């Protein structure tokens, strides 16, 4: 076996307990030859190609080198050969060079942030850590258990930088759920006149519940950054509770609620508006939770849903 | 000048110049004097008269074509305009020999406006 | 293998043809209506639609005018007869000369010329297609915001508008199915 | 996933635009011959087998989601372009032949998508018994259906909507003793009713078929429908990709070099022989010379190659002149419209130009004899192997696709890119990977 298929089979002498896991403390075991055999797993699930138990194609770099050698997107899936690969550019629209195979096995130090900061810098959302890069990924959906961890896809998009001066630099765009290869209340209508009244529900903070329902965006400031969600149950039922989120440890459930889906909530404190006698409830540090005639110049529009595509 | 520095966060120190540039639109259409619209006032106040919500009619003021365009432009529109006839109309049309009246009209002029132009180009 | 069209400048005196919608070469390509080709004169030809229109009309009622009275000439390349009198006789490809009795007779202006063109004519005038044909975006963006508003468009619509109808009205284009499958 | 899939009937008494027409004829044509090349190619449940099809079909306006009755687009395209290729193929056995085979499987496929219920819906649309069982006899005839045939292993049988039958159309599923009965209402699995619809399909569509083969002389009595009177599978393709005048500048100097790595054997052999001979009969170059536009060189460049090429074998400096060189330069003039102003495209290097003695000009693929062809193709370094299987595509007389093949192999690129129809094209990408 010559330094061509070495390649591979030096993942399990170099690779894994080098670069896919904290060298600061011992190489583990349950990882290195665990996603060596987990890699041909998934291969022969399908395994369309000739057969080679080596998958030449992926590799593993740190996150935040692909702008020091692949100054270009990545996105793949498992299996597909050139031809095939070729095969699926049209689904919507060709319009422009497809996504590039820079063929890798996306593996990736889970985190609630980024960098060595905790406090002002906070994003809150899920991101990637390695050994020499570390880097943020556009995610689609959290439930709550993965925090601190190291997770694994062969479905993955990527993306280099613009200016490493400017706002636009490079991320990754993350497909399917997180999987790692290591060995793995005031209910809105039940609930409906407790803050609606300001003598009741006011000072401590009190757990609460419900199906998201009407929810914004999450705004940033200089000092108070949050957003304000509203929620419920089904549609004969025309009213709505809300809540805030105001929390550096908070941003995530923003980045983790979803409307038409509910939750259960725990340690969420009551809001005080100043000069505003609108008293309703907001979240905090400590809390975790679980998943459950000319006047017709100026005229005031109307609202309906819909789903599209970018165009 | 260049893209970035014209287009940069305006301030004094930094100042874009589009920042300014539209002032007569800028100011003539319209004026301050609403304040901000907060997440009390647009998610959770109701009545909010948030300005999205609001749909209304609204005027052309201008539009800034290129040099070009307007030279050809007028060109165009007033050599078309060019009737010979309406020049001199009758009956002198039919009193002059053939030299003095190719002689006495072989010249015109004209000018024009923006008025004339919706919009109002600059 | 058709015959062009041929306009009188109604000021500068010369002449032109109008073969292709745009006149010429790629990313200066014009519209044909624009300017008088003479280099000098700079009268615009489209501020007089109506006039062309006539000639328009002018023009196709005499290719019309050929057909139905449509000559009738021989095929033996060497006998050469040319005459209306339709003769009665018939044989497998149609009716045969009275003087080289061992020979067809075909039509001259065979219809598949008039359709082909009164389409040639339709062509030139419906500018919309062969702008949504053009490949480079920029090109297609930098010409329309240039000359392309709702007037001049509407000229060709309308002279365009009158060919194409003057074709459709009846002749060809139709293929009756309910004889076609009895 | 369209209403479209239906049995073909009652002719659509329309009247339409001629231009409509011509284009339905080709559109309706290319897929055609396209369903039948992608399937001799690959095996039917390949993956690649529906890619590939599915991506085609719909791009020809064919198949979309809910609309209309009837005037809803594609079903329309659709139902015209059958009912017009009808008055296609009215003239052989082979022809009418070739034609329901290929309907048929089309047919097969486009229908094997549909969405369960909107499936046995629209055979209850069909006709009368296409009706279809309730689950709860899965479990109450589980025994019956399973241990009764064997055309179903162990109890894993899914949710199929199984179907109640009248026997009287059963005449092989129970015969052959592979299916459970309940007074001739023998219940079966969706296989066999895709067969048996198929099976009828087939047969009342050859009995319509031949009605209009009988009845054919009123176009005789028009003539704008002349090439679909008998005019489709001849010297016209798709269309003219590789036409006059695209993508290429050379100099004369590579045309050798490059020829060992981009001329299609037919080319490729005659370049040979006329590296050879140095001299060519009256038919011959008149393949090789139009072939040469494919990268369309200027002629005097051309003409001077033609020289060297031909005074070096001893052709009369003055002849020259006055003889070969005149009609190759016309070659570019004004009579040779769609005759000679036009390249060449393999189906009429096939269908026509009989290839005499020791001459080179026609496809080897047809005319050289199989056995000699299989030292010469060899002699190209090929591993037998590949030229085995190649020989027995070339003996099932389907040629393109082994032309295909062997350029497949002749660059190891596992994908062919494209269906082969024209040898410029065959160059143009050849020179496309480099
Ligand atoms: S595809 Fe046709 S033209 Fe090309 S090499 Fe094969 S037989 Fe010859
Ligand atoms: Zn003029
Ligand atoms: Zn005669």
């Amino acid at each position: 076996v010559p330094s061509s298929e070495q390649a591979w089979l030096e993942d399990a002498q170099v690779f894994i307990q080098k670069t896919l896991c904290p060298a600061v403390k011992e190489p583990n075991v349950q990882l290195t030859p665990l996603v060596i055999d987990c890699v041909k797993t998934v291969w022969l699930s399908q395994g369309r190609n000739q057969g080679s138990t080596l998958p030449l194609s992926y590799s593993f770099v740190s996150v935040q080198d692909l702008k020091t050698h692949q100054r270009l997107p990545c996105c793949s899936h498992l299996s597909w050969s050139s031809s095939a690969y070729q095969a699926w550019a049209q689904e919507a629209g060709p319009n422009g060079n497809p996504l590039p195979r820079e063929q890798l096995l996306l593996l990736g130090t889970l985190t609630d942030l980024s960098a060595d900061l905790e406090q002002e810098c906070r994003n809150g959302s899920l991101y990637v850590r390695d050994n020499t890069g570390v880097l943020s990924c556009e995610l689609i959906d959290l439930d709550l258990s993965w925090l601190g961890h190291l997770f694994l896809f062969p479905r993955w998009s990527y993306l280099p930088p613009a200016r490493w001066n400017s706002s636009g630099e490079g991320h990754l765009e993350l497909w399917d759920a997180p999987v790692p290869v290591f060995p793995l209340v005031l209910y809105p209508e039940s609930a409906s006149c407790l803050l609606r009244l300001r003598n009741k529900l006011r000072g401590v903070q009190r757990n609460l519940a419900g199906s998201l329902v009407r929810l914004s965006a999450l705004v940033k400031s200089k000092q108070k950054a949050y957003f304000i969600l509203s929620l419920g149950r089904s549609h004969p039922a025309v009213t709505h509770v809300s809540i805030i989120v105001q929390v550096p440890a908070q941003l995530v459930w923003h980045r983790a609620l979803r409307p038409g889906t509910a939750y259960v909530l725990t340690e969420l404190r009551v809001s005080k508006i100043r000069g505003q006698r609108q008293h309703v409830w907001m979240t905090s540090q400590s809390s975790r939770l679980l998943l459950l005639d000319p006047e017709s110049l100026v005229r005031y529009s109307r609202l309906l849903s819909y789903s599209g595509a970018v165009t | 000048l260049r893209h970035h520095q014209f287009l940069q966060h305006s301030s004094p120190g930094s100042p874009s110049l589009g920042l300014q540039l539209l002032a007569p639109t800028l100011d003539l259409l319209a004026p301050p004097g609403s304040p901000v619209r907060n997440a009390h006032n647009e998610i959770l106040e109701e009545p909010h008269h948030c300005p999205l919500q609001k749909y209304t009619r609204l005027q052309t003021p201008s539009s800034f074509p290129t040099l070009a365009t307007l030279k050809e432009e007028g060109q165009r529109k007033a050599w078309a305009s060019f009737d010979p006839k309406a020049l001199l109309p009758l009956p002198e049309a039919s009193y002059l020999p053939s030299c003095q009246l190719n002689r006495r009209l072989a010249w015109s002029w004209l000018c024009l406006l923006p008025s004339a132009f919706c919009p109002a180009q600059v | 293998d058709c015959e062009r069209f041929k306009c009188p400048c109604p000021t500068c005196g010369t002449e032109n043809i109008y073969d292709n919608v745009f006149d010429g070469s790629g990313t200066d390509m014009e519209p044909s209506l624009y300017r008088c080709s003479n280099i000098d004169c700079k009268a615009s030809p489209l501020t007089f639609t109506v006039q062309l229109s006539n000639k328009l009309i002018m023009d196709i009622r005499r290719f019309i005018k050929k057909y139905y009275d449509g000559w009738l000439i021989c095929e033996e390349p060497t006998c050469r007869n040319r005459t209306r009198h339709l003769p009665l006789q018939f044989s497998r490809t149609g009716p045969l000369c009275p003087a080289c009795m061992k020979a067809t007779l075909q039509p001259e202006y065979s219809d598949k010329s008039l359709y082909t063109q009164l389409c040639f004519y339709r062509y030139i005038f419906d500018a919309e297609c062969a702008l949504e044909k053009l490949t480079t975006d920029h090109e297609k963006d930098k010409l329309k915001k240039q000359f392309f508003t709702p007037k001049v468009l509407q000229d060709y619509r309308k002279l365009k508008n009158t060919a194409e109808q003057f074709l459709s009205r009846s002749g060809y284009s139709e293929v009756n199915l309910s004889k076609l499958f009895a | 996933y369209p209403h479209c899939l239906q049995f073909y009937l009652q002719p659509p008494s329309e009247n339409i635009s001629l231009i409509e027409f011509e284009n339905l004829a080709i559109d309706r044509v290319k897929l055609l011959k396209s369903v039948e090349n992608l399937g001799v190619s690959y095996v039917k449940g390949t993956e690649q087998y529906q890619s590939k099809l599915e991506s085609e079909l719909r791009k020809l306006k064919f198949s979309y989601r809910e609309n209309l009755e009837d005037e809803y687009e594609p079903r329309r395209r659709d139902h015209i372009s059958h009912f017009i290729l009808r008055l296609a193929y009215c003239q052989s056995e082979e022809l009418r032949r070739w034609f329901i085979q290929q309907e048929m499987d089309l047919l097969r496929f486009r229908f094997s998508i549909l969405p369960k219920d909107k499936i046995q819906d629209f055979l209850k649309d069909s006709q009368l018994q296409f009706e279809a069982i309730s689950d709860e006899e899965k479990t109450l005839r589980e025994q019956e259906i399973v241990a009764s045939s064997p055309s179903l292993s162990g109890l894993k049988l899914g949710f199929e909507s199984i179907y109640k039958i009248p026997f009287a159309d059963a005449l092989d599923l129970f015969r052959g003793r592979k299916v459970y009965l309940e007074d001739g209402f023998a219940y079966v699995p969706l296989k066999d009713i895709v067969a048996i619809i198929l099976n009828e399909f087939r047969a009342k569509l050859s009995k319509a078929l031949a009605l209009t083969a009988r009845s054919l002389p009123a176009v005789q009595s028009d003539e704008r429908l002349q090439p679909l009177l008998n005019h489709l599978s001849h010297s016209y393709t798709g269309q003219d990709y590789s036409t006059q005048g695209n993508v290429g500048k050379i100099s004369l100097d590579q045309i050798d070099l490059l020829s060992t790595k981009s001329f299609p054997p037919c080319m490729r052999q005659l370049h040979k022989a006329l590296r050879e001979n140095h001299h060519l009969r009256h038919g011959g170059r008149m393949q090789y010379g139009l072939f040469l536009k494919g990268i369309g060189l200027t002629l005097e460049q051309a003409l001077q190659f033609w020289k060297q090429e031909f005074i070096k074998g001893k052709m009369d400096p003055d002849k020259f002149d006055k003889g070969y060189s005149y009609n190759i330069r016309h070659s570019f003039g004004k009579e040779g419209k769609r005759t000679d102003y036009t390249p060449f495209s393999c189906l009429k290097i096939i269908l026509s130009n009989p290839p005499s003695q020791g001459d080179y000009h026609g496809c080897p693929f047809r005319h050289s004899d199989p056995e000699l062809l299989k030292q010469k193709l060899q002699s190209y370094k090929i591993s037998p192997g590949g030229i085995s299987q190649i020989l027995d595509l070339v003996k099932g007389t389907h040629y393109q696709v082994a032309c295909q093949k062997y350029f497949e192999m002749i660059h190891n690129v596992d994908d062919c890119g494209f269906s082969l129809n024209h040898p410029n094209q065959f160059f143009c990408e050849s020179q496309r990977i480099l």
